[PDB]
């Protein structure tokens, strides 16, 4: 398992749902990659939901985050692999944490909100 | 007539899912460059 | 004549690989079964079937590996 204390974490399928819409607000411009601009994202509060990556090491720097998240109020998820997350985002650098930031005017407005709906399923 | 003697520990009971791999700019740019890189060739050298 | 049309052209990359793309059969479950199996990418972001089998063709031959060799 990727390490026991990264939670919640995706099954595959619902990570490729979730990977799918990294790359589609990837192409939208709607994407934030990155710790520190993830951090922005959530600090601004136009965030609309976070990703991060269960396989990274260490992986205290990617557990920072989750408690900005529940300040927040925002969901986020772990996809397993920091290298399909990244590959995702369009980098062939592995990225840890990626951002789903708020427009208002986008396409894919409704597949985020299905993706975040199942995010918050997903948190208990 | 159940065991008290000693204590279960049975049956840890358990779906393949296509990966799809995204990629970069740069490698759709090159991967395209390099097929009709291959593609130009054949013909060029071909047609020679 | 000496180096034959046909070798020079069996020499020639893009042909070599439209030989090793006749070899292999063209399935969804198959194509995408010798990928799984292969452990290279499974789906790419968007492509045709015709595309997926033209990845398998250069996979097997950047790897220097047949469908007789894997399988």
């Amino acid at each position: 398992a990727p390490n026991p204390k990264a939670f919640p974490l995706a099954d595959a399928a619902l990570t490729q749902q979730i990977l799918d819409v990294v790359q589609q607000a990837a192409n939208l411009r709607q994407l934030k990659k990155g710790a520190n601009e993830a951090t922005k994202t959530l600090n601004r509060g136009i965030s609309e939901f976070i990703i991060m990556a269960a396989d990274c090491e260490p992986i205290e720097i990617l557990l920072h985050l989750p408690l900005l998240c529940e300040d927040k109020n925002v969901p986020y998820v772990f996809v397993p692999s920091r290298v399909a997350l990244g590959r995702a985002c369009g980098v062939s650098r592995p990225v840890i944490a990626a951002s789903i930031t708020t427009n208002d005017a986008s396409a894919i407005k409704t597949q985020i909100y299905a993706v975040k709906d199942k995010i918050e399923t997903l948190l208990i | 007539h159940p065991s008290i003697r000693y204590v279960a520990h049975p049956l840890p009971e358990k779906a393949k899912v296509s990966i799809k791999a995204y990629l970069t700019q740069h490698e759709r740019k090159r991967l395209r460059r390099n097929r009709r890189k291959m593609a130009r060739e054949a013909r060029e050298i071909k047609i020679k | 004549q000496n180096e034959s049309t046909a070798d020079i052209l069996k020499q020639l990359p893009h042909e070599r690989l439209q030989a090793v793309l006749e070899k292999i059969p063209e399935e969804d479950l198959e194509v995408r079964r010798l990928l799984s199996i292969l452990k290279k990418p499974e789906v790419v972001e968007n492509e045709d079937v015709q595309q997926r089998r033209i990845r398998l063709a250069e996979i097997l031959m950047v790897d220097e590996i047949d469908l007789e060799n894997i399988n």
